[PDB]
């Protein structure tokens, strides 16, 4: 019982926030994401970087503020405070977008504090680790879209500004460029996300459907008691139910939880899977037989061809702006349209 | 060739629809 | 970057004279070319008929000359077409036709000057902007 | 009993395999021949004549088409709101080329997804169940009759009603960004909130449930095995699971009523849901996403852009290109 | 059930607000103050409005040398003159 | 205090106006309060709209939906919608807000005041929902009031200065309608006509007479449906039909409410008639159409021959023909052709557009008309910025008819659900079970397996 | 009896005592005119 141990006592109190060996990872770096965040979507410019107000400061609202990425001639600088760049100027720093590499990296670590957490918890009450399992999801997406995606990429530029709006511009850059929707990790992303919103829909609605009568109140919440040995809704009733209705229904209530796991899980891993792929622009971009099609024939359209026309739209309107550090000079007898508009 | 293929890889879903529904596993309380 | 006197200060006729608005009279253009003009006129451009834009060089063109303030104001008493030939108050807002065109009804000549100075001061601070349409949002 | 009587028995029986009922007796129906038109026209349809400028577009396997690309394509704008049964074509040629198959499919469907609802009230009901079920589904219910009927009306077309297909879809949506800026609007917005969540809750529940099964099994086999159909005892502990999720966070921000769990469960997918579907029904007669277009001036009167003018830019390349042959006049009305 | 006081408790209590009634609004007022001087800008690098150009120029000042990206930014700070 | 906690009422507070369900006395305080906040808002927004309003600018452009209501109505208003006095609004505003205080006070007395139950006061003003007759009752008192509100609309237009027509001939104007229509083949013939384009249902109502001719027999089915309904007791298949419960009841008229939120959306929206477009702005289809009519004028004049203009498509540049060969404009406003407009009428003929009237007839008011509905087209983003969804700021405008469209689409969908919501729950509670399956008596326990 | 300063007080205005300055920064912000 020496000092690590004494250590690992007070780590490990009950008290109203859990702190753990993890919180000494977690704490610091979740707070600094949020304070810059917070930080730079109320004083911080993007004027130097992308040509952009992003800040209250500056009149934006809570839609357009965003913590801006460095310029593109920043490469994947760490952009670190005390490096070559800013030079330890916190002003300059600021000005460079070194507040975006600050809030991706601690946001990185905090969420591995995050995970780390959850296997700690876990461990001390006796549970099994599944949420911190499934919690590898949610840190696929964030490595691939905002530290792979932009690695592959020419700079930091190119990852998701940390903003509603810029991450709505994000979107629609990944369409245009991209052509993210036509690709089947993408899609089995949103099967998972639709399909997991299905489920919590449809299994929270069935529960609540299902109850048996506990109390005498017509507000049925206060006839469940958390140490209840009895499940609260009857299993039987819900899978006749379903069988009925649909076809098939859960039997298992231990698959069924595990399903619910599974599927948004998986969708979001298979969408990083994806991202990785975009970061080195290996897309699915294009059908090969319809474009050898659709050239030797003025004819045939699909709409996969006229996806395409948005798309080359969304670029040649959207480049001059979005990508400032090209240059783009693009006559207007050359931008792509269609008749009258 | 790829008609065909897409036409039969949804059939036999349909087919797999039909063999879940009238001959699952019966659920049985026990 | 500021408005200044100068960014203020445009012709008031075709003989060389100018006249200095001030930052209220800016601003009382704008607020009356949106309230009276902006409807078919947003951006500088026309909607109803987009070949003819309020761009200053167009302006300068017009017959009779429109590029100053006398010819805008006298445009917005007695518009006509691009080559002076025809009279339009009886399908474009003016004073003429403030009976059918009501907004017009409560146009001073003050705030007739007004708007003239908003259309020639504008271009100098949005450049290809005005006048440009969606090209240049 | 006589037959009217015995036949409404067998109609509303609890005992038939898959429940009929009077909703199902509508909804068999319509669903079938939704069903059988949409399966034919997918793999054997002609071009149809989506914007009604005589440019058919192709959406069958036979004609070029794969998976991803192919569709039943919308009924032409030279139609509109009109009621095009196969009964108002001169001939099945003329129905094809005009888009006949997508009214057919759209209206036996969102008639018989209706009646799938009123079904799952009517079950619930002969099995003395709350009712509540279809309230749940009544969210991707409002939503197809959002894209698929709500639109169409607002904007005076079924030509601009959702595609059936894959790349038809993603179409709608690239051109609804460029007509109404949905991604600027909250009702978007709190739908992808109540998606992302959804999953997000999906899988926290999901987690914690498996991650407190009660040991009934040994390592060699499925723990799945630990739990029996219609067994009376629950088969997690969520007092272990409420004591790890209370302290993930704090404790207070836990559930640890089971029923006030699954209702939110239900409740923020749904509601989430609710709203994009009338954020859809509502683009339909054009009030549109926050429009921030030039919204921050510097001291001289020079634009400032934001990513508000950045998605702006986005938006107008997609205005500009769609339907590149059916807009004569400048602006883009309906 | 974890030990600190209820906030329930903390929050209701008159020396809660005997505190929190000074230090609330000092804080405000201090976030307000470091807007309306003006030091909000100077220690973010933020453009006031009047700013973001010199009067004639219309190219935005993006910096496109990353090593001497500092200077960079140094010199188009002393171009709005 | 009874029944106003959980334990004693079986409801929490979040369902706190279900203790309400067979308390009569503060029920109908509940109701007559609610009464007072609908007329205090049609009161207080009249008077704020009245404060806020500029007469020589369109309605349309101010945010306004109750001036107009107003006007269409006749009052206040001349030749073209020109707003000739504001005193009528003025009064509207102000006559509802004090009527509200009147309502407020009887609500309040009720609520909280009054006797909770009416029942051991008085047999005329209680009420058991399960008491069939008693429901008809009260029902057919309801029936003859609104059948009165219907006349009163009558006795408006045919009596007491007219109705704002935007169809009276030489101009839109308010005019007394002396010849309302009677024929029950006109008036029923509008509820049998298809909802899908170019018949639309009754939004297709488009002329004054018909109008007034409806409320004229829509006023005594009502009465005669209120005294039907006091003077009998539902038949044994409305019985049969049936759940007989106040929770039920709701759920009718949530399903019957959100039937005419919808309804109510799609009149809005299209109909130029009741909802003059010199009042809430022109329709979606009105100003596309005004669009290719603003072209086809400016081409026109600069020498194109706009009968024979092929567009890039091969089809008509100007005009073209519908599927059942009238002629219409072209471009994607050829989805529109079953718009009619008192500015566009002039120019058709038996084939439609005529070709002949374009060419030599086009008068100066219809060039400002079709020009200004183009330019105030239903299109906007939510904070009010005019246009379509890339315009730049600088025209704040969205039209009455988008703000009256999508709050009512929205409250219609609401209600819908509310509708599934309570009649399942009163289902539910009629037959035993709204709280949940009886342990002990599992129905599925004693149902055969499916397999 | 109870202890003050906790890691929970800590934790509370590690965000609280930020929101506060923020919210008066951002409600002065109001005020600016270009
Ligand atoms: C009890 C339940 C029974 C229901 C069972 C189904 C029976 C059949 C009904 C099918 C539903 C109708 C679909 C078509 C609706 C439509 O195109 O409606 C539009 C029509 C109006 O039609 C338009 O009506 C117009 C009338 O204007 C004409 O006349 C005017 C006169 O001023 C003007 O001059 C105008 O310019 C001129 O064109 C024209 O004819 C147009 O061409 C025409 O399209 O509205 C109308 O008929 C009335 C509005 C109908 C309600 C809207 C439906 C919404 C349902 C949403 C459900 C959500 C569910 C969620 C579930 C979970
Ligand atoms: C667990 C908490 C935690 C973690 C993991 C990080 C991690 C990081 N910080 Mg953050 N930070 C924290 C808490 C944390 N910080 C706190 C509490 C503050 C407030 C003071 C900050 C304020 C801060 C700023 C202002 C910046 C960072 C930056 C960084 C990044 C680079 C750090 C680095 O290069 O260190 C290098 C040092 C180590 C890895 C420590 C090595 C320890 C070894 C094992 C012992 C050897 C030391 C030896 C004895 C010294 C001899 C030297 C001699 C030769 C002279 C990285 C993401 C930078 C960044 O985000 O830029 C975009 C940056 O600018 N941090
Ligand atoms: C005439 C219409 C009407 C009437 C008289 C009732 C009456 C009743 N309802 Mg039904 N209901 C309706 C329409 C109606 N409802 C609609 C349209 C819906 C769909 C949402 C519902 C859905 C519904 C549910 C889900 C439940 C009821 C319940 C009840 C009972 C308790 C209500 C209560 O205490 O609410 C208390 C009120 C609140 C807690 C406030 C709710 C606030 C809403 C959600 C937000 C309003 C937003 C506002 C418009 C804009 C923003 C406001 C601003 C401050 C920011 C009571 C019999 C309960 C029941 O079944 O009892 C038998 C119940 O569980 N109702
Ligand atoms: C239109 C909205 C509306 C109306 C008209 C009512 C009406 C009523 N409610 Mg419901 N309620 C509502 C919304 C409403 N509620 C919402 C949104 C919720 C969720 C928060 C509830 C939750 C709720 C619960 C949980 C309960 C009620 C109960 C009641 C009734 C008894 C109230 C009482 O005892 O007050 C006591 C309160 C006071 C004495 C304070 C003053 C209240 C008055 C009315 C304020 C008047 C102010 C007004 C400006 C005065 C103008 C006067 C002027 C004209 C001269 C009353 C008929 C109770 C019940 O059913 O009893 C049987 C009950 O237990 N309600
Ligand atoms: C039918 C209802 C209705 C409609 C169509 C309008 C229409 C309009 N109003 Mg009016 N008004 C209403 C009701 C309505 N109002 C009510 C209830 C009030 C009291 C608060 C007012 C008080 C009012 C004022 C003081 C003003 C207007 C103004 C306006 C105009 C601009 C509106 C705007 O900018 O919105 C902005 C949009 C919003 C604020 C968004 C509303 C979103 C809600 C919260 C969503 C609702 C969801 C649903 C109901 C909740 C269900 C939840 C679920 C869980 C069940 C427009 C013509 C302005 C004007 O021009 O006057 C000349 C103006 O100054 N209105
Ligand atoms: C639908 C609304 C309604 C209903 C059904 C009732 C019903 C009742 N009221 Mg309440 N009340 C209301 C609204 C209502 N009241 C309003 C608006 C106020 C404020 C003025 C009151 C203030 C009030 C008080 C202060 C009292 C009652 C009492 C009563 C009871 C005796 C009434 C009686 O004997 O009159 C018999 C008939 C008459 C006195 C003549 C009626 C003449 C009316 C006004 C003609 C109106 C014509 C037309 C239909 C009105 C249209 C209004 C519309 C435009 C909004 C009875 C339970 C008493 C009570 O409960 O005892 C304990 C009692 O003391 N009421
Ligand atoms: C608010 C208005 C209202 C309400 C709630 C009621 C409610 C009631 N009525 Mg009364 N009634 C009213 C107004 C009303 N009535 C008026 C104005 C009249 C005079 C015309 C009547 C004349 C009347 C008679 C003669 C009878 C009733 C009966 C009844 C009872 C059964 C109703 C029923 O089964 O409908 C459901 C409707 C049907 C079963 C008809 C067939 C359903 C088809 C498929 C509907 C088609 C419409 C469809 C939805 C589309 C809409 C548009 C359409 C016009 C094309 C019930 C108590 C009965 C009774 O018991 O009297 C004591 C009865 O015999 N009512
Ligand atoms: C970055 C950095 C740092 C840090 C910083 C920090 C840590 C900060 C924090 C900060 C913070 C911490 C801030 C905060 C703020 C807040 C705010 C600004 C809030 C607001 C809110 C609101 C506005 C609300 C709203 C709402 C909602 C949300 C919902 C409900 C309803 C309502 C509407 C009410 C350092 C120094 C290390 C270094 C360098 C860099
Ligand atoms: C029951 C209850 C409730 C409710 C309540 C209510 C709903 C009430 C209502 C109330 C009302 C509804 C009220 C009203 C009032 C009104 C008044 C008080 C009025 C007055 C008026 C005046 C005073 C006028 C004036 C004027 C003139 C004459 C001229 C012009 C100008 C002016 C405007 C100045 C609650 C929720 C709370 C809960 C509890 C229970
Ligand atoms: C004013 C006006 C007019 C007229 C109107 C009228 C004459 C109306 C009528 C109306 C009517 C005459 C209506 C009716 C309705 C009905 C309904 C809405 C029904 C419902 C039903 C139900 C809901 C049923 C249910 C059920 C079934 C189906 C089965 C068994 C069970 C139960 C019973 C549940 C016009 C357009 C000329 C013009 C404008 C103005
Ligand atoms: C940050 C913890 C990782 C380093 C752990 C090495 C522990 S080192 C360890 O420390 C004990 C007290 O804990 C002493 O009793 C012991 O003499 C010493 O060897
Ligand atoms: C319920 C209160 C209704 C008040 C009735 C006001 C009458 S209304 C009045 O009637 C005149 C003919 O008598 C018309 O000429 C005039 O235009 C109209 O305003
Ligand atoms: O159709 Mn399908 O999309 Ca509704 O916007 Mn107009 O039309 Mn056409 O252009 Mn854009
Ligand atoms: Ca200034
Ligand atoms: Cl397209
Ligand atoms: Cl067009
Ligand atoms: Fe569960």
């Amino acid at each position: 019982r020496g000092w690590f141990d004494i250590l690992d006592d007070w780590l490990k109190r009950d008290r109203f926030v859990f702190v753990g060996w993890s919180g000494i990872l977690l704490f610091p770096c979740a707070y600094l994401a949020l304070g810059g965040w917070l930080t730079g979507t109320t004083f911080v410019t993007s004027w130097y970087t992308h040509g952009l107000a992003s800040s209250y400061l500056e009149g934006c609202n809570f839609l357009t503020v965003a913590v801006s990425t460095p310029a593109n001639s920043m490469g994947h600088s760490l952009l670190l405070l005390w490096g070559p760049e800013a030079q330890g100027d916190f002003t300059r720093w600021c000005q460079l977008g070194g507040l975006w590499t600050f809030i991706a990296l601690h946001g990185a670590f905090g969420l591995i504090g995050f995970m780390l957490r959850q296997f700690e918890i876990a461990r001390l009450v006796g549970v099994r680790p599944y949420n911190a399992i499934a919690f590898s999801a949610p840190i696929a997406v964030f490595v691939s879209v905002f530290l792979i995606y932009p690695l592959g990429q020419s700079s930091w530029f190119f990852a998701p500004s940390f903003g509603v709006a810029a991450i709505f511009r994000f979107l629609l850059f990944f369409q245009g460029f991209h052509n993210w929707t036509l690709n089947p990790f993408h899609m089995m992303g949103v099967a998972g996300v639709l399909g997991g919103a299905l489920l919590c829909a449809i299994h929270g609605a069935t529960v609540e459907n299902t109850l048996f009568q506990d109390g005498e109140g017509a507000s049925t919440f206060r006839a469940f008691n958390p140490t209840q040995a009895e499940e609260t809704y009857s299993m039987v009733t819900a899978n006749r139910f379903w069988s009925q209705i649909f076809g098939i229904a859960f039997s298992n209530k231990r698959w069924l939880h595990f399903f619910m796991l599974f599927v948004p899980v998986t969708g979001l891993w298979m969408s990083a899977i994806g991202v990785v792929g975009l970061a080195l622009n290996l897309r699915s971009y294009d059908f090969i037989s319809q474009e050898i099609r659709a050239a030797e024939d003025p004819e045939f359209e699909t709409f996969y061809t006229k996806n395409l026309l948005l798309n080359e739209g969304i670029r040649a309107w959207m480049a001059p702006q979005d990508q400032p550090h090209e240059n783009f000079v693009f006559p207007e007898e050359v931008l792509p349209r269609g008749n009258a508009l | 060739m790829e008609t065909i293929t897409y036409v039969f890889i949804f059939a036999c879903i349909i087919a797999l629809f039909f063999f879940a529904i009238f001959f699952r596993e019966p659920p049985r309380i026990t | 970057a500021e408005l200044t006197p100068e960014v203020l200060t445009v012709p008031l006729n075709s003989e060389g004279k100018t006249i200095t608005l001030t930052e209220k009279q800016y601003l009382e253009g704008k607020r009356l070319f949106q309230y009276a003009c902006a409807s078919c006129h947003v951006g500088g451009i026309t909607k109803t008929n987009p070949s003819l834009d309020l761009r200053t060089e167009t302006l300068a063109l017009a017959t009779p000359p429109r590029d100053n303030i006398e010819g805008l104001v006298d445009y917005m008493k007695n518009p006509t077409t691009y080559d002076g030939e025809q009279e339009i108050a009886e399908v474009h807002p003016s004073l003429r036709s403030a009976d059918i065109f009501p907004k017009m009804r409560n146009l001073t000549e003050k705030d007739l000057v007004a708007i003239a100075g908003h259309i020639l001061v504008e271009p100098k601070i949005l450049g290809d902007k005005w006048g440009g349409g969606k090209v240049y949002y | 009993a006589n037959l009217w009587e015995r036949f409404c028995n067998w109609v509303t029986s609890t005992d038939n395999r898959l429940y009929v009922g009077w909703f199902g007796v509508i909804m068999i129906p319509t669903l079938l021949a939704a069903t059988i038109c949409f399966v034919i026209a997918f793999i054997a349809a002609p071009p149809v004549d989506i914007d009604g400028i005589r440019e058919p577009v192709s959406g069958s396997l036979l004609y070029g088409n794969n998976i991803i690309t192919g569709a039943v394509v919308p009924s032409s704008n030279a139609i509109g709101l009109h009621f095009y049964p196969i009964w108002e074509a001169a001939s099945l040629d003329e129905w094809l080329y005009n888009g006949g198959p997508y009214q057919l499919i759209i209206f036996h469907f969102l008639l018989g997804a209706s009646c799938y609802m009123g079904r799952q009230w009517e079950l619930s009901y002969r099995l003395g169940m709350r009712p509540w079920i279809c309230v749940a589904y009544s969210a991707p219910l409002a939503s197809a009759f959002a894209v698929f009927l709500i639109y169409p009306i607002g904007q005076g077309s079924f030509s601009d009603g959702m595609p059936l297909g894959i790349s038809g879809t993603f179409n709608f949506m690239i051109v609804f960004q460029a007509e109404h800026n949905i991604l600027m609007h909250p009702f978007h917005q709190l739908g992808v909130a109540g998606v992302f969540g959804g999953a997000l809750f999906c899988a926290m529940h999901g987690s914690l449930v498996t991650s407190s099964l009660i040991r009934e099994t040994t390592e060699t086999e499925s723990a799945n095995y630990g739990y029996k159909f219609g067994q009376e005892e629950e088969t997690y502990n969520i007092v272990a699971a409420h004591g790890y999720f209370g302290r993930l966070i704090f404790q207070y921000a836990s559930f640890n009523n089971s029923r006030s769990l699954h209702f939110f469960l239900a409740a923020w997918p749904v509601v989430g849901v609710w709203f994009a579907a009338l954020g859809i029904s509502t683009m339909a007669f054009n009030l549109n996403g926050f429009n921030f277009n030039h919204s921050v001036i510097d001291a001289k009167g020079n634009v400032i852009n934001t990513w508000a003018d950045i998605i702006n830019r986005a938006n107008l390349g997609m205005e500009v290109m769609h339907e590149r042959n059916a807009h004569n006049f400048p602006l883009d009305l309906a | 059930t974890t030990g600190e006081r209820p906030f329930s408790d903390i929050i209701t209590s008159v020396r809660y607000w005997v505190i929190h009634s000074i230090t609330i609004p000092a804080l405000f007022i201090a976030g307000w103050l470091f807007v309306s001087t003006g030091l909000a800008y100077d220690v973010f690098g933020t453009p006031r409005p009047d700013s973001y150009y010199a009067q004639e120029q219309r190219s935005i000042p993006l910096v496109t040398d990353r090593f001497e990206a500092k200077q960079q930014v140094e010199t188009f700070l002393e171009q709005l003159k | 205090a009874t029944n106003r906690d959980q334990e004693s009422s079986g409801f929490a507070w979040w369902a706190g106006n279900a203790r309400l369900i067979n308390l009569s006395g503060k029920l109908l305080g509940a109701h007559v309060a609610h009464a007072g906040l609908i007329v205090f808002w049609a009161g207080a927004m009249t008077l704020f709209e009245l404060a806020h309003f500029i007469p020589e600018k369109p309605m349309y452009e101010q945010g306004l939906i109750l001036i107009p209501h107003i006007a269409t109505l006749g009052w206040g208003v001349g030749p073209g919608g020109e707003v000739v006095d504001t005193f009528p609004f003025f009064v509207v505003g102000v006559v509802h807000l004090i009527s509200s205080a009147v309502l407020g006070f009887g609500g309040v007395y009720h609520a909280i005041r009054g006797p909770e139950t009416l029942e051991e006061y008085s047999s005329f003003f209680g009420y058991d929902w399960k008491d069939k007759n008693k429901m008809t009752t009260i029902l057919g008192f309801h029936l003859i009031v609104l059948g009165i509100g219907a006349l009163l609309l009558v006795a408006k237009a045919m009596f007491f200065g007219g109705l704002y027509d935007t169809w009276a001939p030489g101009g839109g104007d308010v005019r007394v309608i002396t010849n309302p229509t009677l024929d029950p083949r006109v008036i029923f013939g509008y509820l049998l006509k298809s909802p899908f384009g170019g018949e639309g249902w009754i939004v297709s109502v488009n002329n004054l007479e018909d109008v007034v001719g409806g409320h004229i027999w829509i006023g005594l089915i009502c009465i005669a449906g209120g005294i039907w309904h006091i003077l009998t007791t539902p038949f044994g298949w409305a019985r049969r039909a049936f759940i007989w419960s106040g929770e039920a009841y709701l759920s009718y008229s949530l399903g019957a409410l959100s039937m005419m939120g919808f309804i109510a959306t799609c009149f809005v929206w299209f109909n130029n008639t009741v909802y003059p477009s010199e009042f809430y702005g022109p329709t979606g289809p009105e100003a596309s159409q005004a669009q290719a009519m603003t072209f086809l004028i400016r081409d026109q004049k600069l020498g194109a021959n706009v009968g024979s203009a092929q567009g890039p498509t091969g089809l008509g540049k100007y005009l073209m023909r519908s599927p059942t060969g009238e002629i219409i404009f072209g471009g994607e406003t050829m989805r529109f052709w079953d718009f009619r407009g008192p500015w566009l009428e002039p120019l058709r003929g038996p084939n439609g557009l005529d070709l002949n009237k374009i060419k030599n007839d086009i008068q100066p008011w219809q060039e400002r008309r079709a020009a200004e509905y183009m330019t105030h087209a239903p299109l906007g983003s939510l904070n009010s910025v005019g246009g379509v969804a890339t315009e730049i700021n600088s025209v704040n405008f969205v039209s009455p008819r988008s703000w009256l469209a999508t709050s009512h689409f929205v409250l219609a969908f609401f209600f819908l659900v509310g509708h599934l919501w309570h009649a399942g729950r009163a289902r539910a509670a009629a037959a035993g079970f709204e709280k949940g399956i009886d342990r002990e008596s599992e129905p599925v326990l004693s149902m055969p397996s499916l397999d | 009896s109870y202890p003050i300063f906790t890691v929970r007080w800590v934790a509370v205005h590690t965000l609280a005592v930020p929101t506060i300055f923020f919210l008066g920064a951002i409600a002065a912000m109001q005020f600016i005119q270009r």
